[PDB]
């Protein structure tokens, strides 16, 4: 499972990240960079352009709301499988997203996790977040 | 399709990747391996140790390919034909690998430009390498 | 690339799909949203009942698109332009869904066609329909 | 889980499988439709061309072990996970297989017993194998 040195490179990177700026980036991106994704948020109002996506207010709130849950892996790391149980049953059942899209929210992330913090995240770090991002995937794909 | 302002916005970063296409590439190539472990078994006759000189080597290579799909980003089948029927016929690299290093080389340049790897630049980046990718596939096609 | 072989073979089998449009084109509906009940969720104004006229009338409207692909196989984007912005404009369909859809059309061939469906024929089918794929999907490149 | 009426699609169709003939060409199909997959295969003598491996001997007894091992699935659909488990470790540490391409088998076997099955391969069936499959493809990536 996770090694302390795993543990570390999350919990340590994740106590920097300003989860509201992050969590509306990678939104954002998902929305721009895989448009398809848009499907989802019809209520959402306009996401017409990058630049509209980009001032969204409400895909800024949500995108919080997502790192936010994120960040409820990285403090229970070893639980992640039942702290994502009741999210799993909403994407699927309710919402019908698919699980290929879960994986590709975990890639923006890695990235913008490399944009925000360049200096921390080493090839290392990206492995420990990589398999984060993975196993809430994974949870949610349940 | 890739527009005429992505295109802008690419060059803008590559002409940064180019005064450093051994360290850009190799880093890109490093994070693959360490990241996606599976990939290395690729590269059995290299010595993966960081930064070593063939991992300089192939990543300057790598970058190098990179910068020529740029220049000639309306051409690229042709352009990388022989890269094609390389990594297709020779080295049999499977598909999802192409993603895995373009998605580690979109981390690099993202570790590298900061806020300037805007949204919009992701974008542009994330079509050219997806393009890039699918020609060097193609001869499974 | 699609080959003079492969496209031969795509017609000899296309013809008889084409007598019975209707037929197939809904049985790969059918096989899509039972087995992979997630893409029924872009139907929602259609009554989704074995054989409704809903999916009928849409499954040959299907098969129609797909005989004018294989009838202009060299020129594809064009063709199917009109359907690659509906499909991504206004539907927002998941790439991942042509390649479902594409798999259970493959299966409804099989089913009809017994050891005719042979590998070369799956080969020729699949490097088709993913052709077809990737038009319907380019608008979001 | 599995609902005694799709135990019932898988029990019943496989019991009358040509596990041999099945197996064989659910392997060849993966070698020729996925080319990238040969690279597993090295060993295996001539794959140059589509013919050269539908009689590839080698290819077909193993596609017989492999089809074999699905067995094993259908024969304890409650224990998948457990059965699968040191193939699962072959199949990354030893062999780095990208898990994708279990799932690319698992497609090529549902498409193969569609062409042998036509009767019984209805819709519903083909939902039950592709639970199978996709589990199976899930106990080895695990
Ligand atoms: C795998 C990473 C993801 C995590 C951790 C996550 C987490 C969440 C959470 C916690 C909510 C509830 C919002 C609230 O607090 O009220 C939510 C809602 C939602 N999510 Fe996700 N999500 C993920 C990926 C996705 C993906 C990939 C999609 C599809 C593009 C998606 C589509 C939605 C939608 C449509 C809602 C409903 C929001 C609304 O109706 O306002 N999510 N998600
Ligand atoms: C961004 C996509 C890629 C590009 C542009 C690219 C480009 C190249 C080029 C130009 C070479 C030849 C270098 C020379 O002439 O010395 C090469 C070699 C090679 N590539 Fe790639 N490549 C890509 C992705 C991959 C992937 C995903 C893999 C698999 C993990 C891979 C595995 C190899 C191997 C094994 C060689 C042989 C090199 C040697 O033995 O030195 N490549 N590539
Ligand atoms: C083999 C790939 C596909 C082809 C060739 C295709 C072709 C078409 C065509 C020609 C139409 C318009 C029918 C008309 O004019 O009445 C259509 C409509 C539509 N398609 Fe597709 N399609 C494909 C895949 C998909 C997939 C994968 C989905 C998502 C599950 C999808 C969802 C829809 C929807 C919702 C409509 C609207 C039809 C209506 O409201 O009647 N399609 N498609
Ligand atoms: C997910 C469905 C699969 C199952 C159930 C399966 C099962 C097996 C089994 C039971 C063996 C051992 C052969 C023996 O009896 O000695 C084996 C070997 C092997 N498999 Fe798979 N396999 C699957 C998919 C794959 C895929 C997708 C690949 C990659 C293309 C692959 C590559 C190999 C290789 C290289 C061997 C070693 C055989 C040798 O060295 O002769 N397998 N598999």
């Amino acid at each position: 499972h996770w090694t302390s040195e795993e543990k570390q490179y999350i919990t340590s990177l994740w106590a920097k990240v300003n989860v509201g700026e992050v969590g509306g980036e990678a939104l954002a991106r998902l929305l721009i960079v895989y448009p398809w994704t848009q499907r989802f948020f019809a209520s959402f109002g306009n996401l017409s352009s990058a630049n509209a996506i980009l001032h969204n207010a409400k895909v800024l709130a949500h995108g919080q709301k997502v790192l936010t849950s994120f960040g409820e892996a990285v403090k229970n790391l070893d639980n992640i499988k039942k702290t994502f149980a009741q999210l799993s049953e909403l994407h699927c059942e309710k919402l019908h997203v698919d699980p290929e899209n879960f994986k590709l929210l975990g890639n923006i992330l890695i990235i913008v996790l490399a944009t925000h913090f360049p200096k921390e995240f080493t090839p290392a770090s990206q492995a420990a977040w990589t398999k984060l991002v993975n196993a809430v995937a994974h949870a949610l794909a349940l | 399709m890739l527009t005429e302002d992505d295109k802008q916005l690419i060059q803008h970063v590559w002409e940064k990747v180019l005064e450093h296409q051994e360290d850009f590439g190799a880093e890109a190539l490093e994070r693959m391996f360490i990241v996606y472990p599976s990939t290395k078994t690729y590269f059995p006759h290299f010595d993966l140790h960081h930064d070593s000189e063939q991992i300089r080597h192939h990543g300057k290579k790598v970058v190098g390919a990179l910068g020529d799909a740029v220049k000639h980003i309306d051409n690229l089948s042709a352009t990388l034909s022989e890269l094609s029927n390389l990594h297709a016929y020779n080295l049999r690299v499977d598909p999802v690998n192409f993603k895995l290093l373009s998605h580690c080389f979109q981390v690099v340049l993202g570790a590298h430009l900061g806020r300037e790897y805007t949204p919009q630049v992701q974008v542009a980046y994330d079509k050219f390498l997806a393009a890039v990718s699918a020609v060097l596939a193609e001869k499974y096609r």
